[PDB]
């Protein structure tokens, strides 16, 4: 994640490994349930994409629900690029260049470049786009596996 | 095993099998493309005969949710 | 591991034994399962070569697949040497030397010469050569340990 | 227990063989060389013969993927 | 163990209760397994004699082999002292002494004493001499108690 | 399971039964007044007859401690 340092800048810092954990741990117990929504919010406080694909990517089992989340995640980023045009002629030298649905994604972006738009003067909020995308999946997986 | 050697059984839920499939699905390293042709092909192809009729009227353009909640009571 | 110090600067300091601990139970549990892949590699976050044999070296059991992974690790060396051949004429007093694979793998390097390469400006990132030969030689043993 | 006393059952999967074959090559602390001598000869060796049949058919050159799905069905 | 402080000095720091049950829970579960070396090695990274005799000594159970290591180290210690003879007359009083077999055991010297040979310019590393003698009775037992 | 088939037993306790319809309702996402509606509405129709009677003679403006403390011996 990319958090405040005691010097007054944001820097990023690694998770650590008992939060890694008790995001698996709630996955195990709670799989579908909605508590489960509120309690990846908390753990996703100042977090990166990279560090939310790293989230998904470790889960284990219930394969049908992240086939249908990634399924997801792309017709939202798809939906980014559509919204979104790419902008007029050549990227400035002064300048860093506007994000993609893959940079939101975290797939086309590197960790510096995320942190570049994060911490950047006006900043951009990647994490909150894909966190709206990952909870209104999340409704998409809740509202069918209710039974 | 093999991803041609994942088949739905014939009292199986389609959704087990679905989760049996992205799980193998998830040990193959194949191109994205090769892996959408499998994904529209071999699913439904090894899916029963029951939900396999079933299938067969959501005609082409389907998705998982209206794919996993249409052989739900099979 | 080589963090980065509150002074700012970028100095080496040992792995946890929780983390150690949680590399050892990851292991038992989930055996050649995938999600061994992206675990390993956000325990290997600023990991060492040293390191990285360290935890290939307190394996125990799966023997087979241990000396799959040596070979490979080997192999991806030989690769190393292969595609990079070495520079021209003696060594600058004024420069450091180049890796071999045998660095990469940690067996040929010392501690303060895996520092040197990272730290030092260009940095090199022996880390990451060795975590794709890692990563490829566990899609080796994913592949084979598939049923 | 000494690495000539590791040898295949008449009924054991040669997986599981390989498995305590370099866990006692573990407890071995000899040089390179001669632990590489050691694989290419006792390990087929002491394989059982339906399966060292199999060996023998890969030739030399062989890798221990190669040898371990060549002898899975024994 | 000796660790580095903020201020960049080396200072004495106490080993954790955490870090010592974990030594303890290694030997309960893999007893002489090969695991137990490198597992070893990473627990001692800035250790003491003094913390190593700590270590060996808090050991329950396996008293054969506890006495084989101990003989072993005193074998070790004697061939410190017969390949490195006592020096040249007296003591200089802006010096301090030379090491013998029981200092490296940790037996006649003194922790101040053992944190004035690794922090002092140069530095000798008793820690790492007993480490090998540990390490070689290490494969002495493993070897034995192969079955 | 749909938010229509939460019903309440002829044994079940009024107050286990309520706990499933906030639980449901819960996992419904529809506007405020839609699921103000399913309040004063579902709840009371889907509940026992023995309830049922009690609640009919609460009235309207009703609140949830009243209605938990009138059907608890029913």
């Amino acid at each position: 994640p990319i958090v405040q340092n005691l010097q007054g800048q944001m820097v990023h810092q690694a998770i650590s490994p008992r939060t890694l954990n008790a995001w698996v741990k709630v996955v195990e117990e709670k799989a579908f349930s909605p508590e489960v929504i509120p309690m990846f919010s908390a753990l996703s406080e100042g977090a990166t994409p990279q560090d939310l694909n790293t989230m998904l990517n470790t889960v284990g089992g219930h394969q049908a629900a992240m086939q249908m989340l990634k399924e997801t995640i792309n017709e939202e980023a798809a939906e980014w690029d559509r919204l979104h045009p790419v902008h007029a002629g050549p990227i400035a030298p002064g300048q860093m260049r506007e994000p993609r649905g893959s940079d939101i994604a975290g797939t086309t972006s590197t960790l510096q470049e995320q942190i570049g738009w994060m911490t950047h003067n006006p900043p951009i909020p990647v994490g909150e786009i894909y966190k709206r995308w990952i909870i209104l999946g999340l409704n998409k997986i809740v509202r069918m596996y209710s039974p | 095993t093999s991803i041609l050697d994942i088949r739905q059984g014939p009292k199986e839920p389609f959704r087990d099998y679905v989760d049996r499939f992205y799980k193998t699905l998830r040990a193959e390293q194949a191109s994205q493309e090769v892996k959408n042709w499998m994904t529209e092909t071999l699913l439904v192809q090894n899916a029963n005969p029951d939900c396999k009729t079933i299938l067969k009227a959501l005609g082409p353009g389907a998705t998982l949710e209206e794919m996993m909640t249409a052989c739900q009571g099979v």
